RNA sequence: GCAGUGGUGGCCGAGUGGUUAAGGCGUCGGACUUGAAAUCCGAUUCGCUCUGCGAGCGUGGGUUCGAAUCCCACCCACUGCGC
RNA sequence: GCAGUGGUGGCCGAGUGGUUAAGGCGUCGGACAUCCGAUUCGCUCUGCGAGCGUGGGUUCGAAUCCCACCCACUGCGC
């Protein structure tokens, strides 16, 4: 959410910009209007609420201190209690209709809010059609080599996953992951987690529900109904399995006051993921590159709202997955994404689109965001411990980039270290695989 | 460790059933004829011979011999009514020189079909393992009472430590030397000292018993296996 | 569910010995009784509905002869049906329409009846259980390794926080009462306890297999219970509506990878090393000592699981393999621990035998449950149909293979095991068989960095 | 998530409104042959009061005297989209 | 899951039907290791309004009394 002191020309704000981001992210520029309009009625509303319950606490006063709407505290006095009690009835009429005016308003200018985006950054690409403005950045490695096989027949020819039998149990792309995979899962997870906390981050392992209450602050109204599961307990909780351990790690400095001695605050979250949009694009989208339960490992970092200290650090957050997926041998592109197709949090998203030499495509294995005070006002983390006297307070500023989703990873380790007789195991994974697997995960199986 | 003793049971009380439903699935393509009888036997070599076979099955043993020589007269038994009909539906069957009929050898009896004291020789050719052990001597008795006091009863029968013994699994055993086939029908292994104390028991007279070897041998799977059956022939006691 | 058959007297069966078995788990008999007349009364109606079928058969198979003949215009044989009109022949159709109708009525309130009557009668039980409903008292213990007596200074509860690795607060918040973050070394510690149980379990030659964690409704009814399924399971619910329900350990759903087929005797003893998130929807507070990480909803859980052969004692001679490779993997973890056979009271319905390998917790003072192995049998295959030979035989019946589990390490309650065995005065000692796996700097020690919240 | 085609037995694969669910392949047992076999004979979803009858062709239903064949829904695949 | 007591501000702690939510301890700033000021949200800002787990009730008036839920702790179930 957008502080509202920038739609106010009062305050050191102005819409206009806010319209023009509007524009330049391809949303409605009517919602900052409609927004305006709002916030100026519910000035009024509040303002004549603060009055009506002064004067109720002052009618109140004056019955208290003699039992032991222009009313000023003297002419107040000069009257009976009956007289009070009838003026407090008046006050208690007045009161109820200006709450329901000021509910109303409230409401629907958090509707109207809710819906606009972070200010953009001045290198986003301005488009719309991702397909053709995404523009690349950089490239690492060779990516025209073409190999046989895609993903989705290694998965079956080396004997670690079942797609049938998980489609019988769980349902449409439901898995089982077995053997060989499950060792290279791990292994993943281990070199990511050690990567990671030699960097400085602090590894978690977070709750896979969350509170709706709680789901609401980090996540938007797109993402309940499209993306996420609701758990039922017993005697129907309102939980919601997370999408991403983001979610969770968000939360976790809710309603806090951070020392900004300790800001570049760096966690590596471990979790299980849940989405349930799994649609389909072809066979190479297939087997375990589009599923619904996938392990992740992320990075977050809480930090400094100021000196341009938060975009050094999105540029050595977007560095550290780079010399991840170097160090594995994957070759990539890094993509900066349109302003079309950004979330509402995100002033600037980076890709990294690794090269799969079987299917021939280039497919996203990281993405790089930096949400600045975005979500920190949502959740309410301020920046100081101490707030000064007339001086709004200070957010800190917030980014999250992916550093290994597992299924997707490996899809991209199967099809670039395939060979004829198996698949290489990458240089950085063989400490971490268990000895018969440290050179060559073999092929047991045809390719369908 | 043994088969139910309830299923044992039902085993005994469907003996019949379990015949007739064989030569319902494998019609009278499972067993092959025996050209063996005649050489085997000092008896069948070369006047007007009547002869009794129990257990006829669907011929593969009487007819063999029956076209081989030219004057003798054959009764047949069997307790299945297909085993009959298939009997009757071969090409080489003539009333004149067979008379096939049912007779359970344990419950019915034999007087009802042929006369007393007239059949000269009596086949028990793979017949006696598929009746329970228990009820063997109601056989011998039965058919006691037929055979002329100079004739004899000519016995060949699966015998101990056979290979077809030894491929049943423990699954598959009824009690020592009792097991039970897939489709029903059970195979008993006789010892040599079990059948002349079965046979004494019922008034006859020993005179070969003796065990037979061979082997088997499927040279595509180069299998060779030994084989045991018990030849023998009793006599009945001329005066 | 048991072989229907050992309920029928007329076949080999005896009801008096499922009662037996019924009193010694101090269940319900006379279920057997209902169940008995239920299934007598449903193989009449079974026959009368055959009956009918086989009339309404013959009256179609007429009709088509006539009408393909170019014809002019309950006691019914074949012949009696060849003399009739077509009209004639639909007139009889309806009335066997009607009386087919009430019987399939009939029917299918019989076999609803039956079987929820043996949902609820145990599996048999092996002659080693022993007899009891008093789980505190005549639980008996077999073996006992290690030292059992000793006494240390923290519980679980306050060395979770001592080395500043678990967050109940924020959890409880973001994900309600029991929810946790695992955080900074003991997430490593908990990746250690996996890869090391992982390790062993595939070189003793399970394969290790990352199941699911939703199993749909249809599915799930065949490996749960009905109070499990009732009270135990989280429902998930998706866009549309949402019969999946969270999986309460990795053997639900590898019972179901099998499901409805005919297994190849050879390679039989399938072994599968099961990993996944469990939920559990029940935890309940006795005392102190049991709150921090010990009883969660959501946790980790390595798990042992077997498809055996039902012959020769195979399947028993498999639960105590499995039971002891648990017993090595914690012995090579160094903690101590005894082995505790379960009352007869206290078995599921579907074990014949439970076997807990209950560890010493010396900063608490007791003994709490790290391993539990069971051997279902066939209970569970039967309903399952997983057949133990490729092909079936002419006249035996199908037989079933035998299914175990147990599981190898939930990885909180080894934390904590782990926590309370090695503390020392300046931090937690790393045992030495997951100094493999832990990153460098946490090889020999993790440090206490906060005083202990009970003092 | 749409808007098309599909789903047969352990597997492949025929199937045409009146099957005996063909043919194979795999698996499993039985073998008594003197003319033994470098093979032959069979069995192979579920149910029942079993030499037979009933149910079953993804799962549920409908139309028809009759469906594995025609219709619908759902589920799961594959091909195109949305995301 | 039920049957007992609980829930105060960045922290801890007083708080009785009428507070400036007291005192401390942090922290920030200023003055020169002490002192002073500030240190939840809102507003048309030097003052008013709201906030004492979250919602409601009773009362002229509630942090205080009642109820529901949530989360704790103490016993039970499991
Ligand atoms: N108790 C009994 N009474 C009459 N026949 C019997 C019998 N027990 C078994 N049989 C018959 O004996 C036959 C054995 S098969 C052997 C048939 C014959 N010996 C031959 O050489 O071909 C079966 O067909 C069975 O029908
Ligand atoms: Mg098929
Ligand atoms: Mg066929
Ligand atoms: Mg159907
Ligand atoms: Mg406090
Ligand atoms: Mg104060
Ligand atoms: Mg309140």
């Amino acid at each position: 959410v957008l502080d509202l002191d920038l739609f106010r020309v009062d305050k050191g704000g102005d819409p206009a910009l806010i319209r023009e981001t509007q524009e330049k992210r391809f949303k409605d520029p009517g919602l900052v209007d409609q927004l305006v309009k709002a916030d100026s009625e519910w000035r009024r509303c509040r303002f004549r609420a603060d009055n009506l319950n002064k004067l109720k606490n002052l009618c109140s006063k004056t019955i208290g201190e003699k039992m032991k709407d222009d009313l000023t505290a003297d002419a107040l006095a000069n009257l009976k209690v009956s007289q009070i009690k009838k003026v407090r009835l008046l006050i208690d009429e007045a009161i109820l209709k200006c709450d329901a005016e000021r509910i109303k308003l409230e409401a629907e200018r958090f509707e109207n809010l809710r819906e606009i985006g972070n200010l953009l950054h001045p290198s986003v690409p301005i488009s719309n059609d991702e397909d053709v403005d995404n523009k690349v950045e950089r490239i690492w490695g060779d990516c025209t080599v073409r190999k046989k096989y895609s993903h989705v027949d290694l998965v079956v020819m080396v004997d670690g996953f079942e797609g049938e039998k998980g489609a019988v149990v769980a349902g449409s792309r439901g898995y089982f992951l077995k053997g060989v995979l499950v060792f290279l899962e791990q292994a993943l997870i281990q070199y990511a987690l050690r990567t990671l906390g030699s960097r400085g981050y602090i590894p978690i392992y977070t709750p896979f529900f969350m509170r709706k209450e709680v789901m609401q602050e980090v996540a938007q109204l797109s993402q309940f109904d499209e993306e996420l599961y609701k758990v039922i307990g017993k005697g129907s909780d309102e939980k919601y399995l997370i999408a991403t351990s983001e979610q969770p790690i968000a939360a976790l400095h809710r309603d806090e006051w951070l020392r900004p001695e300790d800001l570049p605050i760096k966690y590596a979250g471990l979790s299980t993921c849940f989405r349930q949009e799994v649609g389909s694009h072809g066979r190479d989208t297939r087997g375990i590159f589009r599923v619904h339960q996938f392990e992740k490992i992320e990075q977050f970092v809480y930090s400094s709202p100021h000196d341009n200290k938060s975009w050094e650090m999105f540029e050595e957050m977007i560095t550290t997955a780079e010399e991840f997926y170097q160090s594995l041998g994957i070759p990539y592109h890094i993509v900066n994404i349109v302003s079309g197709s950004l979330n509402h949090a995100a002033s600037k998203k980076l890709d990294l689109e690794a090269w799969f030499p079987g299917s021939g495509a280039f497919r996203e294995l990281v993405s790089c965001s930096n949400c600045t005070d975005y979500q920190a006002r949502r959740l309410r983390i301020r920046y100081g411990q101490t707030k000064k006297m007339m001086d709004k307070v200070e957010f800190v500023h917030m980014l999250n980039a992916t550093m290994c989703a597992t299924t997707r990873t490996i899809c991209a380790i199967l099809e670039n270290y395939q060979t004829e007789k198996g698949i290489t195991v990458p240089e950085k994974l063989k400490e971490f695989m268990p000895p018969g697997l440290q050179e060559l995960i073999p092929f047991v199986k045809p390719a369908p | 460790t043994l088969v139910s003793d309830f299923k044992q049971q039902k085993l005994e009380q469907e003996a019949q059933k379990n015949w007739d439903l064989f030569y319902k699935r494998n019609s009278t393509n499972f067993f092959k004829d025996r050209h063996w009888t005649t050489r085997e036997f000092e008896e069948l070599r070369s006047q007007k011979l009547t002869m009794l076979e129990a257990g006829c099955g669907v011929g593969n043993c009487l007819f063999p011999l029956l076209e081989e020589d030219p004057n003798i007269f054959a009764y047949a038994c069997d307790f299945s009514p297909r085993a009959i009909e298939y009997v009757k539906q071969n090409p080489l069957y003539d009333t004149e020189r067979c008379k096939v009929f049912q007779c359970d050898l344990t419950k019915d009896d034999l007087l009802d079909h042929v006369p007393p004291e007239s059949v000269d020789v009596v086949m028990l050719i793979f017949v006696l393992s598929a009746v329970h052990p228990d009820k063997m001597h109601l056989v011998l008795q039965n058919i006691y009472k037929v055979l002329k006091p100079g004739k004899s009863v000519l016995f060949r029968d699966y015998g101990l430590y056979d290979h077809a013994m030894l491929r049943f699994k423990a699954s598959s055993k009824l009690g020592e030397n009792f097991y039970v086939r897939q489709d029903g029908t059970r195979s008993y292994f006789f010892t040599d000292d079990f059948l002349a104390q079965l046979f004494m028991d019922t008034g006859y007279e020993e005179v070969v018993n003796e065990y037979v070897f061979r082997e088997t041998v499927n040279k595509k799977e180069g299998l060779c296996v030994p084989r045991v059956f018990l030849q023998s022939k009793f006599l009945k006691p001329p005066k």
